[PDB]
């Protein structure tokens, strides 16, 4: 019960970033360009069974780009990303929606603004019309404070099931495990480490 | 002069 | 006349908080967010055992699930007084049981300094 | 093993490629990846290309032809003039076959799609480079082999699609100015034979699939084609008719008629008019004939999501909105189109009930546009009254949150939602009276109760303040607030009371005009607000907090004269009793109330009664001050403890709240703590440096070390937001600067890079901003103290300390601007790093450095040109325009700093107009390396030709010089300039530019 799913922006909008979120729950805060793609398994567990994207997490910069719209070829599902705090991040989306419905005919599509969580923000909601006359699902998000973040793969599972009632449930916990003397200076030495490492985004509500 | 929402809204709560 | 008409519960929550969890990843010495959302204390009603049990948000996919071991301590993180760093032997959130350092982070020092007080209840509840 | 296709020595096997590909578009993990590694490594040799033949004609995997396509696309955009006249004939024979070969065999032309697709762009791309001046018959050929063929047909149409694409939609950003518009030339100057087979085609065709591709080549040809091929031949009737029976068809034409809805028309034929008229009469019979009624309930079969509904719901409504946007005033005269006027407005009134966030918008964008001509017009609103009565309710029921009950896509949509709500109170204010009042009795008799739909009604109440007369607006509130507050003790239980007292504050706070006509209710709403701030249940205190400062902002005045029936202002009543007030609120919440305090004082002109009220506002933080300052000078040691270290921030962060609200009337209060708030910026910051020294960095980390810093960041902040507002500078230079400098700017210079406040440039921006002209030894300071030190944190990588990054530039360009003469003060080695630290500003992606960068290099150019011939200018231009020019062009020309192009370009025309103008007296050459007397343009010419050269060598010289001349010929149109850019980064990305180019604009 598998589905293709391509991402595709420019550079830095923060596609990696996002499915890194969705597939540790980690924010990973540095810029590493991905080369080429990044292939990677994501499951949804929903009230129709689990449902699992494929995602083919491609590179934005064009020096990094690898086989650019090969990576689109047999896609069921698409991600346009953009960056609200920079214009030409939006400029681009139809560069990149030109190049992912040639290969790509008939398949479901979200447009995804991201960064939201930015003061400063560039490109205005009242600006972004472009997903209409395309028929794309938009949604303002951002990887970084999750607003909106699971949206786009609900969104994409109701289409891709046919069922717009589909809803994300919550995978059932099994009870834990019950807890050698021959490692316990050994993890006195991480602990140690752990504990003089400083918390990130400590000024963050939680 | 409005004495009785005055009052209606004081006791709110 | 008669017309046709037309055609983890085993458990009960001692403690329930919200918290940012956080697991080491010490070949890169930092921190990586393992999810945020509903922190709850589950007490097995035919074992008695509590154990951690948290869901991220919207997803709700289990980013904690290990029993609250006796022996297990917890300690201050030198950048924040809102927070508890311990180690874990078994945890069974994403697959085969596998040991962590995580850390727990609250919205406050008083939700902190709660966290600990039933923590260590839930740990002799655990020992008898 | 998989790495043997890399060996281009040996013969290609193509079964190895092959697996190769199978492993990385159906392979997993490991295999996956290095397969993946390995094509893109085959992919960019730059030979491939001479191995695609042979793929296409010996493999049986489509990927693997697919990429094969790829590395010719790379070839013939890049490279295709560089090639023997050998190869473009051939690779030109074997796409042309390919696709002939392809769209033989009915198995693969129904089966490999993706590929013939990827076959006809590549064609199209080799159209671009040799259309039609080396292929002059590939149109008429093009028609010919249509009638043999129904398929040949079929991919003609994609084909002509795919080159209308690339000649019209996106040329503007991948082709030279004169590239683009001789395509366009061509496509234009024989389109009349190419529509003659579409439309034959259109009229005739059987294969929907031709018809369907047929139709998505003609929205293409919409975007450009004279009105005469639409209006005069009859296509319209088969767009409006015909093809909206089928759905087959319905979902392309519908485009397509939206398009036609923006051609242009003459706006005089009366015959065009009629024909305009006609295919919307056509278009909507055939949706209520076979789609759904008028009646239909489009909020169910949105949700039900059947088929293709939801998209063909959301293209009727961008149809529907477009045409009548620009056409509804050809049916509201003739009483025979009344029918079809309103029956197009109903389907919007129920599009407009779909819940999808999105279509609701391009529909409430339309309605604005109605109500907006409505309101305006004369005589056209009796037309729309049951429409516009339907949309009230539909408004009213989708109201969302304001931001006064984080999300920005929310905000954007209740103003868009107010303003045509307001629009259509003035419309009929009866009527949505009643629409409101009847909507609350639902809420009070249960049938419509629920949370979201009192917030919901609530919101849409408080939207339309200041439509109705005070009179109606008065009865209004009244019986809106009564029925609110009946309906708040109908209920029971904590949640179910709190939401209704929430809409009840908030209908309340949107009503200004009211309130401030009626005092007693005005004293009695604040005083419930401030019973509500000792209410704990989650969010009362917010919400009475939030209120507070809202009804202040609108109501103030009220506050601070002396009413009729009372004793003193009200503000001396609020002061007195704003302990008991506040003593259950977190500190933010007592911040928010101590601004709106200051609001009210401010507005008290007495001054020696606002500073009377200021302090005696303050005096609850100017006690706790006095005794801590008293406390912390008599042992230092106190701030380590971290209740006082608390206790400090939050007195700080009051008097930043007041100072917010009152601008230059706090100076009073600001003298009263100025002296030892700055000898505890000291001595906290003794305490910082004394804990980094004893636990090393990671003290920075610490609560303790946090806390102090929080201390530090709250005293700038508040000198900042003084000095920003300050109306008396001669006071601000003479008391407030020398001793902040003192304070500040060593500690700065000496503490170790981590423990660096940004905030100190920050605020160190503001003091220039506003006195800078006045202290220029004081500039000179704060350059000596933050320059160096600052930019050694900075110029290792664009990652770390990103604050000090972007305060950085900030100060920077306001000394540039404000106090130059600091900057002519530095020795020349720290003059040659500041002028490193604008290019380096301009290598930065981070906007908020790279626009200063940029604007600092200009504003730099424009200080140094107006020294006039001095010796300092000369010596500038001698040592810095060729860094700066060499430097604007990099930025210009390496594709990852597109964002500043504009700015990059204007810097550039400025450079150069400077030589071309004559404004640089000395020569730019060494007295060597030129003749005598070589002017500067000459030199100039010379020097950007070799740098280009050697950064650009596949250019031609002559391709350099074409360039150059355009450019500087044009160094005085910034547009034009502009283009000549943009079209010498087309040529750079290939071999072959035509320099002809270049004379475009000629
Ligand atoms: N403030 C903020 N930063 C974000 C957000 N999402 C990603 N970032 C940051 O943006 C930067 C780029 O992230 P990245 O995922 O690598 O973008 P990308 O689209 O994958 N780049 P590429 O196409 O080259 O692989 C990172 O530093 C990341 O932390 C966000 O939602 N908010
Ligand atoms: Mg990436």
């Amino acid at each position: 019960v598998q589905f293709k799913l391509v991402l595709v922006g420019d550079g830095g909008t923060g596609k990696t970033t996002f499915v890194k979120r969705h597939l540790t729950g980690e924010f990973e805060k540095k810029y590493v360009a991905t080369l080429g793609v990044e292939v990677h398994p994501l499951v949804f567990h929903t009230n129709r069974g689990p449902i699992k994207f494929n995602v083919w997490d491609t590179a934005g910069q064009e020096k990094f780009g690898g086989l650019r719209d090969g990576y689109y070829i047999q896609a069921q599902c698409a991600i346009i990303m953009f960056d609200v705090t920079s214009r030409v991040t939006y400029k681009n989306v139809p560069n990149w929606h030109r190049d992912l419905v040639r290969v790509c005919e008939n398949i479901p599509i979200v447009l995804c603004g991201n960064k939201v969580d930015i003061k400063d923000r560039k490109v205005k909601a009242k600006s972004i019309v472009f997903h209409r006359k395309k028929n794309l699902q938009y949604y303002d998000i951002s990887a970084k404070s999750n607003y909106n973040f699971e949206k786009p793969f609900l969104w994409l599972a109701r289409k891709l099931i046919g069922d717009p009632n589909l809803e994300f449930v919550a995978m059932p916990a099994l009870a834990p495990p019950e807890v050698d003397p021959a490692l316990a200076a050994q993890y006195e030495h991480d602990l140690e480490v752990a504990q003089t490492t400083a918390l990130p985004d400590e000024d963050d509500d939680l | 002069d409005l004495r009785k929402l005055c009052e209606r809204l004081r006791g709110m709560d | 006349i008669h017309f046709e008409p037309v055609v983890e519960e085993d458990e009960e929550v001692l403690y329930k908080v919200r918290a940012k969890l956080f697991r080491f990843d010490a070949d890169a010495k930092e921190w990586k967010e393992r999810g945020t959302g509903d922190c709850k204390f589950l007490k097995n009603k035919k074992t008695n055992k509590v154990r951690i049990l948290m869901r991220r948000d919207k997803t709700l996919k289990i980013c904690a699930n290990h029993i609250i071991a006796p022996e297990y301590t917890l300690k201050p993180n030198v950048g924040s007084d809102r927070s508890w760093v311990y180690a874990c032997t078994a945890d069974i959130a994403e697959g085969e049981a596998e040991a962590f350092t995580f850390a727990i982070r609250f919205g406050s020092k008083e939700n902190a300094d709660k966290f600990k007080e039933e923590f260590e209840k839930a740990q002799e509840i655990n020992k008898k | 093993s998989m790495e043997g296709i890399l060996d281009f020595s040996n013969d290609l096997d193509i079964a190895l490629l092959d697996q190769v590909v199978s492993t990385f578009y159906q392979g997993s993990g490991v295999q996956q990846k290095q397969a993946q590694e390995i094509l893109t490594k085959f992919q960019d040799n730059p030979d491939a290309w001479q191995k695609a033949d042979q793929i296409l004609q010996f493999s049986t995997n489509p990927q693997s032809k697919f990429i094969a396509l790829s590395i010719l696309d790379k070839l013939i955009t890049r490279k295709w003039k560089l090639l023997p006249n050998d190869h473009r004939i051939g690779i030109r024979n074997f796409v042309v076959g390919m696709i002939i070969s392809m769209c033989q065999d009915d198995e693969v032309f129904k089966t490999q799609k993706n590929l013939i697709n990827k076959s006809d762009l590549t064609l199209v791309q080799i159209l671009k480079q040799e259309w039609p001046q080396n292929w002059p018959e590939f149109i008429p050929e093009l028609i010919g082999s249509s009638s043999s063929s129904v398929n040949v047909c079929e991919n003609n149409m994609i084909v002509l699609k795919l080159l209308s694409e690339e000649v019209f939609d996106f040329s503007a950003e991948q082709m030279t100015q004169a590239k683009a518009l001789h395509l366009k030339n061509s496509m234009s100057k024989e389109f009349e034979q190419i529509f003659k087979l579409c439309f034959q085609v259109l009229e005739q065709g059987s294969s929907s699939s031709l018809i369907v591709a047929t139709l998505e080549s003609l929205l293409r040809y919409l975007h450009w084609i004279p009105y005469r091929y639409i209006y005069e031949t009859n296509i319209l009737e088969l767009l409006s008719t015909k093809f909206m029976t089928s759905p087959d068809t319905r979902a392309i034409t519908l485009k397509c008629l939206t398009e036609v809805s923006n051609l242009k028309i003459p706006q005089d034929n009366d015959l065009i008019k009629r024909q305009t008229v006609l295919f919307f009469q056509n278009t909507l019979q055939q949706i209520a004939t076979s789609v759904m009624p008028v009646t239909a309930d489009l909020k169910a079969t949105y949700a039900n999501a059947n088929g293709n509904d939801q998209s063909f719901l959301q293209d009727l409504a961008m149809f529907l909105t477009t045409y009548l946007a620009r056409n509804r005033a050809l049916l509201e005269s003739d009483e025979s189109l009344r029918e079809l006027l309103l029956n197009a407005h109903q389907y919007l009134i129920q599009l407009s009930k779909i819940e999808e966030r999105e279509l609701f918008k391009t529909t409430l964008d339309y309605w604005h546009n109605l109500v907006a001509d409505l309101f305006y017009e004369p005589l056209k609103k009796h037309i729309y009254e049951e429409i516009c009565s339907q949309l009230r309710l539909v408004i009213i029921e989708n109201m969302v949150r304001p931001e006064e009950d984080k999300e920005s896509d929310t905000i954007q949509l209740y103003k868009s939602e107010r303003e045509v709500l307001v629009y259509l109170t003035h419309l009929n204010v009866i009527d949505t009276e009643e629409i409101m009042i009847s909507k609350l009795a639902r809420q009070i008799d249960g049938s419509e109760w629920s949370w979201h739909n009192i917030n919901t009604l609530s919101w849409a109440i408080g939207s339309i303040s200041g439509t109705m007369s005070e009179d109606t607006e008065k009865r209004f509130v009244v019986t809106v607030i009564k029925d609110l507050l009946g309906l708040c003790e109908q209920k029971r239980g904590k949640d179910n009371k709190a939401v209704v007292a929430s809409d009840i504050m908030y209908v309340v706070g949107q009503y200004p005009r009211f309130l401030k006509a009626h005092w007693n209710f005005l004293r009695t709403v604040i005083l419930k607000l401030f019973e509500f701030m000792h209410e704990t249940h989650e969010g009362v205190q917010d919400m009475a907090c939030d209120t507070f400062i809202k009804i202040v902002q609108k109501c103030k005045y009220h506050f601070v004269i002396q009413q009729p029936r009372e004793s003193e202002p009200f503000i001396q009543t609020i002061i007195r009793d704003i302990q008991k007030t506040t003593a259950d609120l977190q500190p933010q919440q007592v911040h928010t109330f101590y601004k709106a305090c200051g609001i009210i004082i401010s507005e008290e002109r007495s001054v020696a009664e606002r500073n009377r009220l200021l302090s005696d506002l303050m005096q609850l933080p100017n006690m706790a001050w006095d005794t801590i300052v008293e406390q912390s000078t008599a042992n230092p040691t106190l701030l380590l403890d971290s209740e006082t270290v608390k206790i400090i921030a939050n007195i700080i962060k009051t008097n930043v709240a007041v100072c917010t609200s009152m601008g230059a009337d706090f100076y009073p209060q600001l003298g009263h703590i100025y002296y030892n708030m700055l000898q505890l910026y000291r001595a906290v910051s003794s305490m910082i440096s004394a804990q980094v020294a004893a636990e090393g960095l990671i003290a920075t980390k610490t609560p303790k070390v946090r806390g102090l810093r929080t201390i530090k960041k709250e005293i700038l902040k508040l000198v900042e937001t003084y000095i920003s507002k300050a109306r008396n500078l001669d006071d601000v230079v003479k008391v407030l600067v020398e001793p902040l400098l003192n304070a500040v700017l060593e500690d700065y210079m000496n503490n170790v890079p981590d423990a660096r406040d940004a905030e100190v440039l920050n605020c160190m921006t503001t003091v220039v901003e506003k006195v800078g002209h006045m202290i220029p030894q004081g500039v000179i300071l704060i350059l000596q103290s933050v320059f160096e030190c600052t930019l050694d944190m900075i110029n290792k990588d664009f990652t770390e300390y990103p604050e000090h990054r972007v305060e950085f530039y900030k100060l920077l360009k306001v000394i540039n601007e404000k106090s130059f003469a600091a900057f002519l003060e530095l020795p020349p080695a720290a003059f040659k790093l500041f002028v490193d630290a604008i290019c380096w500003a301009f290598k930065h992606n981070n906007r908020d450095v790279e626009v200063n960068g940029l604007q600092i290099a200009l504003d730099l150019v424009k200080n140094i040109e107006r020294m006039g011939n001095v010796p300092f200018a000369n010596e500038f231009h001698k040592n810095y325009f060729f860094i700066f020019v060499s430097e604007t062009f990099f930025v210009l020309t390496d594709s990852d700093h597109k964002s500043g192009f504009s700015k990059q370009a204007l810097l550039l025309m400025k450079l150069i107009s400077l030589v071309y103008d004559n404004k640089i007296s000395v020569p730019l050459y060494q007295e060597a390396e030129v003749p005598q007397g070589t002017s500067n343009q000459v030199y100039l010419s010379q020097y950007l030709a070799n740098m280009l050269s050697n950064a650009f060598p596949h250019l031609t010289s002559e391709q350099i010089a074409s360039f150059l001349s355009a450019l500087t010929k044009q160094c005085k149109d910034l547009v034009v300039f502009k283009g000549t850019l943009r079209d010498f980064l087309v040529q750079i990305k290939e071999v072959g530019g035509d320099p002809t180019d270049y004379l475009f604009a000629e």
